[PDB]
Formats: structure tokens, C-alpha cells, sequence
């Protein structure tokens, strides 16, 4: 509650931001990778031609 | 009165140059002793593997006998007067220094000239340090950090210059002869390698008075022309171990590459070096210690001790931790120190910034207190840097250190870096190599 | 502008003294007269662990409190402690001096000393006791210490093994509500200003005003004990009783163990003028280490010679030692030999001065002991005033007096008072 | 006004079945990390007390009885022991707690 | 005694960057 | 000789988990229902394996 | 809670007339407020009511 | 000069004890370590002696002498 | 190396109770050499007796000329045949030793223990003279110990002389060792904390006043028959008699009959006790002493 | 701070087994069969799930 609410802590997390941030963005692109979302993979213009 | 004042009412020392070369460097206090020493820019990176242990032999047969003063004339002088006559040897710098009475600086200046430029070396006086310094090499491998020490450095400067220990091996020792010590002597003595620094209670022109009437033409030729140079030495990521169970303790040292001694980055991993910091099992501090590593070592009862060290020589160096603890938390005191590095390099924060920088700016001038402490520094920084840093300027410095540049400076000397490890002791518990990686860099940045 | 020392008498028993040198750290001590010299049988190593409780819960500031505090200003909190006295030291940047003063005063004067903190801290005290038993030389010390006195002086700086686990909050509430009354405190500084120090010394030195618990004057018992322990290097002091600190004949006595020899000056040196270093390389080729000991608290003093050697010529190198002073007894030494002993001594107190921390202890220990700052140069004066003639008296004093030894080693070799 | 709040009470505590087990409310609270401290800072004798009437609660709620009436903790000498104890562990913790905050 | 403790030769194994002791490293640390 | 039952392998694992355990002394029945629920399972798995032999 | 859930037993055992979608609508709001809500606020009064703090 | 470390030159870090509570801000030499010291072997708790009547009879009045045998205890008799 | 951990464990074992480590104390203060020796292995030697060290050690004292080979029933031509089969193979006299020259002083073991033990002794005859004839029967007059169970020791001069002005529990006794060259005569007292000095000094009161001559012949023939008891008590069991008969043979080489013993017991005249007891006073001191001694005096007090 | 692979017991057991295991620096080739051997059960296991899925 009131533990995780004080400057240091806002600057770790403010710190963190871009490592979270990148790791959502490798979660995002895994996902679309592996379950081959057209609705993302419609707009990259080289595997826009395997979808045809 | 604050501290910035304070700071720029430390006064200021004063450098001038004689005709050959050699530096004189003083600074005045008001103390009623003084510490006056000559600083060499010669050592172990200099010696060449065959006068391997002549600057230490050197500083054995330096206060034996010299030309003017046979024998032990000049220790009687020296007890007669009253004053410590000191002398240590490093990798860069050979450093004979006295500490006495504001009263006897002629004496003192003219017993430095007679040591450094007058140095007699008998055949028998030769046979006897002989002797003697085989008799230390023994009770020095008797102890146990300076091995793990010289092991580190053989195997983070391994061929090169720098791995060489100051002692010299013990064949270098029975081989050395007299004229091998003179060559190194009319090799590495000379005016632009030497600074006559004198600190506490001291007057500047009268002591730039003798060093004209005494250490003016020492050497000024080097008699062949061939001016030796200091190549950059090679850092080598790499492990010894030297394992032995009949020791009680372990002792592990864990290194990178240092900055240098010109690099200002040297100021900011000095910060980082603080925050981590140094503990030892007599501290009272118990669990509350700042630093989490030596809380974590309180905690769990890891280690005997550990500190960390930044050692630095002509732009190269050492910079990492040692520590002493038991054959069966090695493990546990390389995981929690490389989870201390990569928490500076990723998320340090700005308290323990500003703690690292107190404690930093404390050690600085508790270590520059002192007559015999600054004139260490005046010696060394005259030789190295080519002159003296002012307090006020380091503290400008250290005031320019703060979060996002600390962790910027660790993230460049300690992440990813492959390290030096030097195992002495049951140290089965220390991982291997790649797991010293694994820990040197982090799966989540 | 360097100014000289503000003194003064806070009219509770307190000394007051402050050098303002405008030093960019300042330096806070507080010297009181609590030393293991004050108890008796049934306290032993109080003073020890009250010397290691510098970091527990205080009335104003915990544990927690005063360790992260320190370290996060950066400065240090330090206890010395000798036979007679114990020293609380705080260094730190002049921008934060009013809080570190303020922790020292609370640890000092107002201390919690909860049950479980000291029992946590037994630990620590055994620790402590071992690290600093490493070497012999301090083994030998207290049992020099312990041989020679009866009551007061003999009783260790270290906590005996029994009273390892046996020392509680009552005894060492007992030992400071007795021992640290403000008629036997000095608080002293450097980089502080005067009148700071001497409000914040009215404001929070107000609670314990009494003289305290007198300890028992130190009595002369004399022997020897010795410590059989296998090491081929054997250590042996051999003392007398001498006089007390602050005497003339104290000075002669320093006078005399910087002529017979008290440390090198050379580092791998020979000692050429030591007149015992020379006396024993007349006689042996081994390895040796002799110099003068000598050790004067406020009731009384031991002087003596210290030697370390090989066990076969343990027999000789001490014989050759008390050989030599019995020399100097009968008056062989030289007016040169006592002028180069006199300049060696006022050297090592320059030299023991001139260090921020050295300044400190000697402010703090004058305060304590005579209650009024000497200036260097007088202590100067006293040392040339030394005599020769007084020397040979003090030389002469130690050879006729009781004597105390204490051994450690191989003994097979070593003698005894008797054959001295 | 408070008197009927303490008759209550009273009655809240004859109803919460610990005073038949022996037990007082300090032996009956939940060990966590400050509660842990708190008994380990406990003196010898409270120690040694409260354990022996958690033991014999143990024994008389495997028996599935109580003790008899007259032997009942009643609410006037249930004495709260790990108050202080646990007021100064938490009160430490708290100070940890801001100073790893700032 | 523990001085006479050297590093055998490794330049066998070393990579062609590092062949050499009087070039510093930290040049080619990042392309290996 | 030595005590098999805490030396060999198995025997120390069956006897620290199911032996020698240091269990409450006063849990009621209702502590029963998780060997109750293992043997529901073992049970379950022993019918099945029959239904499905013959399903 | 565990007589609740005996209403929710029985609810989903009848089908949907009135008043079952009533009644299991009111058991199932009485269930989640019940396990989320009430459990700890009462812990809370009973705390207050012994004096803990 | 009426101080322990200004009047012995190389007794001073033997004659007096030096304890850092908190811990400095430069490193100190000597650091020091323990190195796992051996326990005592654990005994059964030899009796107090409360009355004089019991306390008689164990004041030694004989020389020292040990028994160790194959299949008895070793005793001392005073 | 495996008998080295029982080598720690029999000598704690041995110091579980406080008058071993006194006695050695008390020895090791005593003596300069070949009897400071502690019975038991100091802690520094546990880890470095070799097997080496073993063998010298046998081989300069397991020597035929210093062996004597006895036995109770059993025939003389077994014994003699035996010890020509197996003893016949040994140099001879070996190592001397080094005379045991005394020494004197005291030392102060402050253990914080409930009860102060403290011996005081000085150097008295050897084993083989009327004048420790007469140190045994001194020892008896003074108090060798309790003969009757839980009794007040009514007769004894030590415990008489404590208790007239003491209220605590206490058990004082003449301490008695003799040896080949050296002899040990002096007191052993248990007392508390507070009373030891009070203990001390009317022990040495006592036996003070004895040397003086305060005594009367009764005393020392009651002392005479409590030493004939407790020599014939220790020759009745064979086990006794078999120790006795090896210390005599190792000794004199001789047998000495009980009832010769007896008659150079009765033999002992009361002015060589005198002289005894004079000598104990006037001789030089040692103390070992053990507890909490906030009163325990000094060797130089007394 | 602490551990968790040392620390957490489903994690120290995993540290214990086939992290932390000491093994021998000099096994050869050979002694990959018993994880080749494990990670076939695998295989078949997943495989014949899906076989008899559709069986
Ligand atoms: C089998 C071959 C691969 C073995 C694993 C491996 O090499 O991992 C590399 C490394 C770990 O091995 P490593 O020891 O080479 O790590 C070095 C990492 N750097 C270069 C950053 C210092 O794994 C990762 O970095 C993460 C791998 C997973 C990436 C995220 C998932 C992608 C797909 C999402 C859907
Ligand atoms: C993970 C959540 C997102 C999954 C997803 O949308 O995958 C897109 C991909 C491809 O998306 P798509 O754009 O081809 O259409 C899938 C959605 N439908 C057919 C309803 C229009 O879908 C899958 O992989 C299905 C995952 C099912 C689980
Ligand atoms: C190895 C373990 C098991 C096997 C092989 C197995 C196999 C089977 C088979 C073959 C059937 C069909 C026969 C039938 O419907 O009557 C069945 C039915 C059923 N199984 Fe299992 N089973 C196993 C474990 C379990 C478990 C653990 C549960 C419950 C948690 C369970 C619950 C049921 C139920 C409820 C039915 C329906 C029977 C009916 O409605 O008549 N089974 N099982
Ligand atoms: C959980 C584990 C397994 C399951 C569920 C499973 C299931 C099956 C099924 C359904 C089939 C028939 C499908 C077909 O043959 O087309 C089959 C065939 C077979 N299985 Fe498995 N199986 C398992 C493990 C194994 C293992 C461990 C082995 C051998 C070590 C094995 C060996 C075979 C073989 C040899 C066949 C016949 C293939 C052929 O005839 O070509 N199976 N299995």
C-alpha cells in the first residue's frame, strides 16, 4: 500500500520504465510473431507478400 | 564556516622546475614537523623480466650504506636527528620519504640526495638483503591477501610488464648481481622521472634552495640515448585459482579494467566503491549498515570481510572487490557482490549517491590530513598527473557526480565486462568462469 | 586565522575546549574516565562491551537510527578505550557536525541498553576478543597486566571467557550511571565553535553531576606467568614498577626508553643507537626484536624491556637486555646518547601531535588528567629539562625494583626471576 | 456510557472461547514477522508461561474439552504482555520503512 | 614462494585481436 | 549396522514426509481429507483405469 | 457464506422462473460482497472490540 | 604528552583498543579475521555443592593420578 | 590421529570438576621443569604428537632397568619366564630426567565460579624419609579428609579452627604429595567467594600456631592411627596391593613388609611434626587459585 | 536480501538436481543419452497424446 509510494521508489520505477516498456514491445512482436496476427502483420511491407 | 570555503582556505602547494628536470613540489602548513621524500617514476611496469626484483633490492640496499656515508653512518644520522626514514615500491612509483622537524630540512635534503644519487652497493650488503629479502618473500607468501593480490594481477596483465610482482621471483633474486642493479639505477633514476616533494612545516624557497646545492646534476644523460617508454598493457579477462584446503579462510578478489589515472571517470567509480563499500566482523554496525552487501553479509553470516579497491596505473588499472570468507559461502558472496554491481549499474538512486559522495569527500580529506599523507599525495600526483589536484577542485568534481552519470560509468566499466578472478584458499565454492559472467551481466538489464 | 584553544570549566565537573581551524572536517571527542581500571570481580568486561554498545537504541535515537544517519552523512563514530579512560570520537563535514555531535552525546549519556541487544552483541564481544588476541603481543600485555597488578590495573581491556555470556543491561547501566558523571567527562573538539559546544554541552549535559564511583588505587604484586604454546618465536616482557604519568621522573622515564630504544626509525633497520639492539647483536646472530616498554597510567607505572626471539636464545638475548640496562643503571651511557634519546622522544611527540586525531586524544587525555591544555613547546621544555642524572635513577629504580614477566612461546630455554 | 462498552467487552471476550483454553489474547496472536520479534524479545519467564499455556491449550482442544470454570483467564487479570514488545518492533519497523522511503 | 606463480603462454588460444600484450584491449572487447 | 528407515533414500524421503512428520497433536477430523483426497485420487485412477480397459 | 453457497447449490439445480433469478441474483451479489467486503471489515471490528489497537 | 599514544611509540594500538561502532569512511588496515575457532566438547553438568556436609571430602589432600582402561570409565583420584 | 579428539575429550572429562586443574596449576607453579609438566595434554600439543614423538618417548623410558613386572596370584616361574620371553630385549637405565628444581609463586584463575578453591603449599621431603614420615602424619594431624559421612570432622585442626569463626560452607585439608626428589605439603581450602580470606587465614593460623607447638601427643597418636588405617584400608584390596607392591618395587626395589611400615609409622615423633610444620611455614610459597577472588588474598598477605 | 534459486524449495530443488549439480568435467559423449533417453519420453508422451487425441 503505502510502502511502494515515496521518491525513491518513484525514481526506480521511473528507471525502469524503458526496460518494462522494451519488454512489452519484445512480448508484443513475440506475440504477433507466433500467432501470425494479420490485423499487425498487414502493414510491414516484406511479410505483407507471404499473406498474399 | 562551510565547506567550500573551507576548502579553498586549504592552502595551496608550489611546483617549480631546477634545470635538469626534476620537479621540487612543497606545501607549507603549520605544523612544527615536515615529511619530505623524492618520488621515482620507476617499478615493476619498468623492470623487464630479468632485473624483475631490482627496484625492491634497490630500495633494501638504499638505506645500507651509501659513498659519503659508509655503512650505517646514515641510519646513525638518522636516529641522531630523530627522524622515520620510510621507503615503499609499486608497480609505478618508488617512493623514499623521512618524516622530522621543521629544523632539520637541510639534513633531511642532503641525506635524500645521498640516498638517491649516491647509492654505494657492497658485494656482502648485496648477500645479506639477499638473504633477507628471500626471508620475506617467505613470511609475505606466510600471509594471504598480497597473494591473491599478485595472482590477480599475473592474471589480469599476463604478458605484459604489469603482472610481474614488486618482489621479483626467487630465481631473479639469487641471479641479480651488482651490475644489473647499477644499470637499473643509470636507467631509471633520471631528473624528469623525480618530484622532491616536502609537506607540513616547510619554506618553499629555502627548499628549492637545496634542492639547487644537492639534487641538482643527478643523472641529466642517459649515456646510450634510448629513453625507455611505457607501452599500454593488456588487459586479460581471466581466473587463477590456487586451491589449498588446509587454510582456514578463502580469500577471492574479483576485478575489471580501472579507468586510469588521468580519466575522470576514476572520481565517479570512487563514488561507486563507497556505496558498496568495505566491512570487516569486529564492525558494530550489525545489520543497519548502509551498504547491502555488508548488511547482507551481517545478515547471513557470509563473510569474514570484504572491501572493495580501485587501483590505478598509466590509463589501465584494477577495479573490484576482495573478500575473506568461509569455503561454503564463496557462492553466496559472488552472487550478492555481482547483484551489488549490476543494482549501481541499472538502478542506483540518488541517496545513496549522495552518500557515496559524503563518504567519499570524508576519505578523501581524512586521507589528506596529515603531513606525511599529503606529501604521499603531493609525490604521487606530481607524478602522475603532472601536478597536484586541489580539495576544491575534487570536491567540484564530486559535486559533479550524481545518479544518471554514476550509473552511465558503471554500466561502462562493470557491465557485461569479463573479469579477473584470483581464488586462494577451499574455494570449491567459487563458481567457474561463465557463471562469474552469468552473474557479471543480468537477464532483465 | 588558526586560533588557540577556548577552555573552560563548566561548573557540573565539565572541561570544555574547542580549536576553531576553520578544518574542512570536524572532530567531536568525548574523553571520559571509565576505563576496565574501575572495576571489580564481579563486573569484568563491562567496559568491553560498553566500548562495543557505541551503536545500540539510545533515549533520542535508535540503532537503526544513529548507524544509517552516520553512514549517510558519511561521517564515523569511533571508541577508544585504555586502562584508564574511553574516548568517543565523531568525525564530519562542518555542515552536519550539529547532528553527529548530538548522536555522540546521546550514545554517551543517555544509552537504552535493551536485554536482547546486548545479547546479541555477547557474539560480537567474542569476535572482538578474537581478532584482537590474533597477535601475541597484546596476549602478553594483559598478562603483564595482570601479573603485576593487583586490583585496579590488572584487570584486562578484553572480557574473560566466563563473563562471556554473564554481562547484563544492570551492569552496564551500573557501570555508566556510576562511571560517566560529568566531574570526570571532557568534551572536546576541532572545527567546532566554541560557544556551539558549550551550549549544546549546557543543553544536553544537564542529568548526572556527581563526582562518581572512586576506584580502588592500584597495588604492586609483582611474578611472573608464563604461556607454553609451541610458537618458536617467543615473546617475553620483563617490567618494574615505575612512576605515575605526569611526573619528572615519568619524563626521565620516557627519557630512558627512547635512549634504550622504543621502535625503529628505519624500516628493515639494525637499530644502531638502540643501546639494546646493539647489546644483543653483540651476542646473537638470530633474528630479534628488543625495545623499551613503557606504560604510565594516573595511579602508577611499568617500565621494561620487551623481547622477541628465537627459543633456543630466549636464555641470552633477555640476559644480554637486562645486562644492558643494568649498564645503564650504573651510569655507561653518553651525554650525546641522552641528547639524541631527548630529540628522538620530543620527535615522536611532534609527529604524535601533528595528526588531527593524535591532537584530539592528547587535548582530550590533558584535559582529563590535569585539567588545564599545555602548549607543545612547553612539553619541549620538560623534555630538554630531563637530566641524565635522572635517568640513570629510573634506570636504577626498574633494576632494583620488583619485577613482573610475562612469556609466551617455546619455554624450554627461557628463564626466570631467579636467574635474572 | 464506556461502562456499558466495558460490560461488552466483557461479554465479547466470554464469547471468543479463549479464556476457556487458558489462553490470553497475546498467547492467541497470529505469529507474524513482528509478532516473531516481539517473542523473541520476550523476557525468560513470559517465554516460558505463555508456551506452557499454548502447549496445555493444544492438550485440552485435542482432548475436545475446556478447563473448568473456575480456572478460566478472566478478563480483569488478562494481562497484555506483548503490547510494549510489539509496540516498539513495529514502531522500528515503521522507521526502517521511511528511511528506506526518503 | 607464491611470485614465482606466472601465467603459462595462451597465445594458442587467444583470439587475433588479442595476440598481442603491448595493445590494450577495450578496442575490440565490444566486436568480440 | 545402521537404521535403514532414515538412511536409505526412499525410506528417509517416505519416513520424513509420512513417518516420522512432526504433525499438530490436536488437528480434529477434518484434517483427514487430504489423505482422504489423495486416496480418492489413487482410487479414482485404479476404476478409471478399468473403465477405460474396457471403454 | 457456506449457507450461500447451499442457495447456490439449489439455484443452479431449479431453472429460471420467478423468483429463482431473484433469489440467485441475491445470493450470488450476498456471496462476492460477503467473501471480498465483509470478512475483513468484521476482522477489522474485531480488533477494535479486543483492543488491539 | 600525558597520553598512551603519544608517549608509546609502537604500544599505542597494543596498549589501547580502537572500536568503530559505525563503520569509516576509508578502509582500515589489519582488517582481520576469525578463523573458525573449535568448541569445547558438550558435558554432563558436574554438581553445585549448597551444604557442608556434601562439600566435605572433595578438598584434595593426595597427588594427582589418571585411570583410563578398555571397558572402564577413566576416573581421577586427588 | 584418531586418538587425538579422545585425547581433548578425556582431559575435559578430567577438568569437569575444579581440583585437577588446581592441583596441576598448582604443580605447574611449583616446579621449573619435570613436574610443571602438565598429566594432561595441553590444548596447543592436541594436533601435534606424532607417532615419531611415541616411539622416542618409548624407547628412551620403556627400558628394562626402570620396569618392574608383579603380580598377584600367579607362580614366580610364569612371571620370571615371561619376563625373560618379552622384556629381555630393552637398553637399560635411558633418560634421567631434570631434578625438579621448585620455584615457588602463584597464580589466579578467576572463572566466576560459585566456590574458591585455593592450595597453598611449599616444598617438603621426599618419598623415603623420616621427614616425610613425619609430613604424612602432620598431614593427618591437620586434617587428611573426612572418616565419617556428613560429619562436622570434630577432630581435625583445620576444619576446628575454620568453623570456630566461619558460618559457611568450607572444606579445608593438608594438601600432601611426595615424589622420587620433591616433596608438596601444604592447604586446600573450598570456601565462597567472601569468606576465602577467612578460610585462608585460619588455615595458615592454624597450622601456625601448630609450628609454634601448640599440640598435644593424643592428637598425634590419633593422627598415627588414622595413617596406619588408611594404609592398611589401602593394602586390603588387591588392587591397592598390587599398586603399592609395583611403587615399592619401582622405588626401593625392595619389599617393605606392613608391619615395618607400621613401626616407622609409630616410629614418627611429635618434634619431627613440629619441624615439619616449621619448615612449611618458613619455606617459600605456592598458590593456585581458582573462582571469584574480589577476596581471595595474596601469596605476599599471608 | 537472499537467494531465491537457494532459497525457494521447488527452486532448490531444480539448484540441486540439474543447476547446482556437481558432475564430472570429463563424461563423454556418452552420458547424453540419459537426457536424450529423457527428453524421447517427453516426445512420446506429448506425441502419443495427440495420437490418442485423435485414436
Ligand atoms: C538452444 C539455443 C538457444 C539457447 C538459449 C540462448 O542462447 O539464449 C540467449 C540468451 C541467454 O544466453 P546468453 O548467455 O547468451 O545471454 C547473453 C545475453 N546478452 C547478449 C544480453 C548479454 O537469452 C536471452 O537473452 C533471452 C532469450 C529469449 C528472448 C525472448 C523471447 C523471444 C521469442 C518470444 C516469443
Ligand atoms: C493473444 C491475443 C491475441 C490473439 C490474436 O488476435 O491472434 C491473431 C491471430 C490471427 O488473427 P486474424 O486477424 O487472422 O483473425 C483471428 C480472429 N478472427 C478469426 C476471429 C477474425 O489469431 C490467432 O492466432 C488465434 C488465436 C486463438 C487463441
Ligand atoms: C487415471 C485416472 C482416470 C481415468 C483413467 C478415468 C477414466 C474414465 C472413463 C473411461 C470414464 C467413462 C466411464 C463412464 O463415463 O462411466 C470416466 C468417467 C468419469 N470420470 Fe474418470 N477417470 C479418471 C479419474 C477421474 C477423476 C480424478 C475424476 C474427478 C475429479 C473423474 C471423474 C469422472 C466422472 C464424473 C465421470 C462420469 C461418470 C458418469 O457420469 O457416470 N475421473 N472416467
Ligand atoms: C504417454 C505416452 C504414450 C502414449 C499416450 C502413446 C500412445 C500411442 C498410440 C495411441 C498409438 C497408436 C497410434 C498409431 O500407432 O498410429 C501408439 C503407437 C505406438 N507407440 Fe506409443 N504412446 C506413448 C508412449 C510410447 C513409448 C514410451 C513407446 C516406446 C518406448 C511407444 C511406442 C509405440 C510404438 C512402437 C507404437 C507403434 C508405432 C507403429 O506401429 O508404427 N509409445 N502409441
Amino acid at each position: 500500500l503505502s510502502r511502494f509510494l515515496g521518491p525513491r521508489y518513484r525514481e526506480l520505477a521511473r528507471n525502469w520504465i524503458p526496460t518494462a516498456g522494451m519488454w512489452g514491445t519484445v512480448g508484443a512482436v513475440g506475440l504477433v510473431w507466433a500467432t501470425d496476427w494479420r490485423l499487425i502483420l498487414d502493414w510491414v511491407p516484406y511479410i505483407n507478400g507471404k499473406f498474399k | 564556516a562551510t565547506f567550500a570555503q573551507a576548502l579553498q582556505s586549504v592552502p595551496e602547494t608550489q611546483v617549480s622546475i631546477l634545470d635538469n628536470g626534476l620537479r621540487v613540489a612543497s606545501e607549507q602548513s603549520s605544523h612544527a614537523t615536515c615529511t619530505v621524500g623524492v618520488w621515482i617514476d620507476a617499478g615493476s611496469r619498468y623492470e623487464t623480466e630479468k632485473n624483475n626484483g631490482a627496484g625492491y633490492f634497490l630500495e633494501h640496499l638504499a638505506f645500507k650504506g651509501t659513498k659519503n656515508r659508509p655503512g650505517n653512518a646514515l641510519e646513525k644520522e638518522v636516529e641522531s636527528i630523530g627522524a622515520h626514514l620510510n621507503a615503499y615500491s609499486t608497480r609505478e612509483h618508488t617512493a623514499y620519504l623521512i618524516k622530522a622537524l621543521s629544523k632539520d630540512l637541510p639534513k633531511v635534503v642532503e641525506l635524500l640526495a645521498d640516498i638517491v644519487q649516491n647509492s654505494s652497493l657492497e658485494d656482502s650488503q648485496i648477500e645479506k638483503e639477499r638473504d633477507v629479502i628471500l626471508r620475506e618473500m617467505q613470511e609475505n607468501d606466510a600471509s594471504m591477501q598480497n597473494v591473491v593480490f599478485d595472482y590477480l594481477h599475473a592474471t589480469a596483465f599476463q604478458g605484459t610488464p604489469l603482472a610481474q610482482a614488486v618482489e621479483g621471483p626467487s630465481e631473479n633474486v639469487r641471479r641479480l648481481s651488482r651490475t644489473d642493479l647499477t644499470d637499473y639505477l643509470n636507467r631509471h633514476y633520471k631528473a624528469p622521472r623525480m618530484v622532491l616533494a616536502a609537506a607540513g612545516g616547510v619554506e618553499h624557497q629555502q627548499l628549492l634552495d637545496l634542492a639547487q646545492k644537492h639534487l641538482s646534476s643527478v643523472s641529466r644523460v642517459y649515456e646510450e640515448d634510448a629513453v625507455p617508454g611505457l607501452t599500454p598493457c593488456r588487459f586479460t579477462g581471466s581466473e587463477i585459482r590456487h586451491r589449498d584446503d588446509a587454510l582456514p579462510l578463502a580469500h577471492v578478489a574479483i576485478a575489471v579494467e580501472g579507468p586510469g589515472w588521468a580519466n575522470p571517470d576514476n572520481v565517479t567509480l570512487q563514488v561507486a566503491n563507497a556505496i558498496i563499500g568495505h566491512y570487516d566482523c569486529t564492525y558494530g554496525g550489525g545489520v543497519h549498515l548502509s551498504s547491502p552487501l555488508a548488511s547482507v553479509a551481517v545478515a547471513n553470516k557470509l563473510c569474514q570481510s570484504f572491501q572493495t579497491f580501485n587501483i590505478s596505473y598509466s590509463d589501465t588499472g584494477l577495479l573490484g572487490a576482495h573478500f575473506v570468507c568461509d569455503a561454503m559461502s564463496i557462492d553466496d558472496m559472488v552472487f550478492f557482490l555481482q547483484g551489488q554491481w549490476m543494482r549501481l549499474c541499472t538502478s542506483a538512486t540518488e541517496s545513496e549517491v549522495t552518500r557515496g559522495k559524503n563518504i567519499l569527500r570524508n576519505a578523501l580529506v581524512s586521507h589528506l590530513d596529515g603531513t606525511t599523507p599529503v606529501c604521499e599525495d603531493i609525490g604521487r600526483s606530481l607524478l602522475t598527473y603532472g601536478r597536484r589536484i586541489p580539495l576544491a577542485e575534487w570536491e567540484s568534481r564530486i559535486q559533479e557526480v550524481d545518479a544518471q552519470m554514476l550509473r552511465d560509468i558503471c554500466s561502462k566499466y562493470f557491465y557485461d565486462q569479463c573479469p579477473a578472478v584470483a581464488g586462494y584458499g577451499p574455494i570449491e565454492q567459487l563458481p567457474d568462469y561463465n557463471r562469474i559472467r552469468s552473474g557479471m551481466f543480468w537477464l532483465r538489464f | 586565522q588558526p586560533q588557540d584553544l577556548e577552555f573552560t570549566k563548566l561548573p557540573n565537573g565539565l572541561v570544555i575546549a574547542s580549536l576553531e581551524n576553520y578544518a574542512p572536517l570536524s572532530r567531536i571527542g568525548l574523553f571520559v574516565k571509565a576505563g576496565s581500571r574501575y572495576e571489580d570481580s564481579n563486573n569484568l568486561g563491562t567496559s568491553h562491551l560498553l566500548r562495543l554498545a557505541s551503536s545500540l537504541t539510545t533515549k533520542g535515537a535508535s540503532s537503526f537510527k544513529i548507524t544509517r544517519g552516520i553512514e549517510a552523512v558519511g561521517g564515523k563514530l569511533s571508541v577508544t578505550a585504555t586502562r584508564e579512560n574511553m574516548a568517543y570520537t565523531v568525525e564530519g563535514i562542518r555542515s552536519d557536525i550539529e547532528i553527529l555531535m548530538e548522536f555522540l552525546l546521546n550514545v554517551t549519556t543517555a544509552p537504552e541498553f535493551r536485554r536482547w541487544e546486548v545479547a546479541a552483541l555477547r557474539s560480537q564481544l567474542k569476535i572482538d576478543k578474537a581478532v584482537a588476541f590474533q597477535n601475541s603481543q597484546t596476549r602478553i600485555i594483559e598478562n603483564l597486566h595482570d601479573v603485576a597488578y593487583k586490583n585496579a590495573l590488572a584487570n584486562p581491556l578484553y572480557c574473560p571467557d566466563y563473563r562471556m555470556g554473564k554481562i547484563t543491561s544492570e551492569e552496564l547501566h551500573y557501570f555508566v550511571q556510576n562511571h560517566f558523571t560529568s566531574a570526570r567527562m571532557a568534551l572536546v573538539g576541532l572545527g567546532v565553535s566554541h560557544s556551539v559546544l558549550k551550549q549544546v554541552a549546557e543543553q544536553f549535559l544537564n542529568m548526572r553531576g556527581g563526582l562518581g564511583l572512586a576506584g580502588a588505587k592500584a597495588k604492586y604484586r609483582g611474578g611472573e606467568i608464563r604461556e607454553q604454546n609451541g610458537d618458536n618465536l617467543v615473546h617475553a616482557a620483563i617490567v618494574a614498577e615505575s612512576a605515575a604519568i605526569g611526573n619528572a621522573e615519568a619524563n626521565a622515564f620516557s627519557v630512558l626508553q627512547h635512549l634504550l630504544g622504543a621502535g625503529p626509525h628505519i624500516k628493515r633497520g639494525n637499530n644502531t643507537t638502540s643501546l639494546l639492539s646493539q647489546s644483543v647483536a653483540k651476542g646473537s646472530h638470530q633474528p630479534f626484536d628488543v625495545s623499551a616498554f613503557n606504560a604510565s597510567y594516573s595511579d602508577s607505572g611499568l617500565f621494561g624491556i620487551y623481547t622477541i626471539s628465537q627459543a633456543a636464545a630466549a636464555g641470552e638475548v633477555i640476559n644480554a637486555a637486562y645486562n644492558q640496562v643494568k649498564a645503564v643503571a650504573q651510569g655507561n651511557l653518553s651525554s650525546a646518547d641522552v641528547q639524541a634519546a631527548k630529540n628522538k622522544l620530543k620527535a615522536g611527540y611532534l609527529m604524535s601531535v601533528e595528526t588531527s586525531e593524535g591532537f584530539l586524544s592528547e587535548i582530550g587525555s590533558q584535559a582529563l588528567a590535569a585539567g588545564s591544555y599545555m602548549p607543545p613547546s612547553t612539553v619541549l621544555q620538560q623534555i630538554d629539562s630531563v637530566a641524565d642524572a635522572d635517568v640513570v635513577k629510573a634506570a636504577k629504580k626498574f633494576v632494583s625494583g620488583k619485577k613482573s614477566m610475562a612469556a609466551s612461546g617455546n619455554l624450554g630455554h627461557t628463564p626466570f626471576l631467579d636467574e635474572l | 456510557s464506556s461502562k456499558w462498552l466495558d460490560g461488552f467487552r466483557k461479554w465479547y471476550y466470554n464469547a471468543a472461547g479463549f479464556n476457556k483454553l487458558g489462553l490470553m489474547r497475546d498467547d492467541t496472536l497470529h505469529e507474524t514477522e513482528d509478532v516473531k520479534e516481539a517473542i523473541r524479545r520476550l523476557p525468560e519467564d513470559l517465554y516460558n508461561d505463555r508456551m506452557f499455556r499454548i502447549k496445555r491449550a493444544l492438550d485440552l482442544t485435542m482432548r475436545h474439552q475446556i478447563l473448568p470454570k473456575d480456572q478460566w483467564t478472566k478478563y480483569e487479570e488478562d494481562k497484555f504482555y506483548l503490547e510494549p514488545y510489539l509496540k516498539e518492533v513495529i514502531r522500528e519497523r515503521k522507521e526502517r520503512e521511511e528511511w528506506a522511503k526518503k | 614462494s607464491h611470485t614465482d606463480v606466472k601465467v603459462p603462454d595462451f597465445s594458442d588460444y587467444r583470439r587475433a585481436e588479442v595476440l598481442d600484450s603491448t595493445k590494450s584491449s577495450k578496442e575490440s572487447s565490444e566486436a568480440r | 549396522m545402521t537404521n535403514m528407515r532414515k538412511t536409505h533414500p526412499l525410506f528417509k524421503i517416505i519416513n520424513h514426509s509420512f513417518i516420522d512428520l512432526p504433525a499438530p497433536s490436536n488437528i480434529s477430523s477434518w484434517w483427514n481429507f487430504g489423505s482422504l483426497l489423495g486416496v480418492c485420487l489413487m482410487v479414482q485412477i485404479i476404476t478409471g483405469l478399468f473403465l477405460a480397459m474396457h471403454y | 457464506l457456506v449457507a450461500n453457497l447451499l442457495i447456490l447449490t439449489w439455484i443452479g439445480g431449479q431453472p429460471v422462473e420467478h423468483p429463482f433469478i431473484i433469489i440467485g441474483q441475491l445470493a450470488s451479489i450476498s456471496y462476492f460482497s460477503i467473501i471480498l467486503i465483509l470478512m475483513p471489515i468484521s476482522g477489522i471490528i474485531e480488533d477494535k472490540m479486543l483492543k488491539l489497537y | 604528552m600525558l597520553s598512551v599514544a603519544a608517549r608509546s611509540g609502537p604500544f599505542a594500538p597494543v596498549l589501547s583498543a580502537t572500536s568503530r561502532g559505525v563503520a569509516g569512511a576509508l578502509r582500515p588496515l589489519l582488517q582481520g579475521a576469525v578463523p573458525a575457532a573449535s568448541e569445547p566438547p558438550v558435558l554432563d553438568v558436574k554438581r553445585p555443592f549448597l551444604c557442608r556436609e556434601s562439600l566435605s571430602g572433595q578438598a584434595a589432600a593426595r597427588p594427582l593420578v589418571a585411570t583410563v582402561g578398555l571397558n572402564v570409565p577413566a576416573s581421577v583420584r586427588f
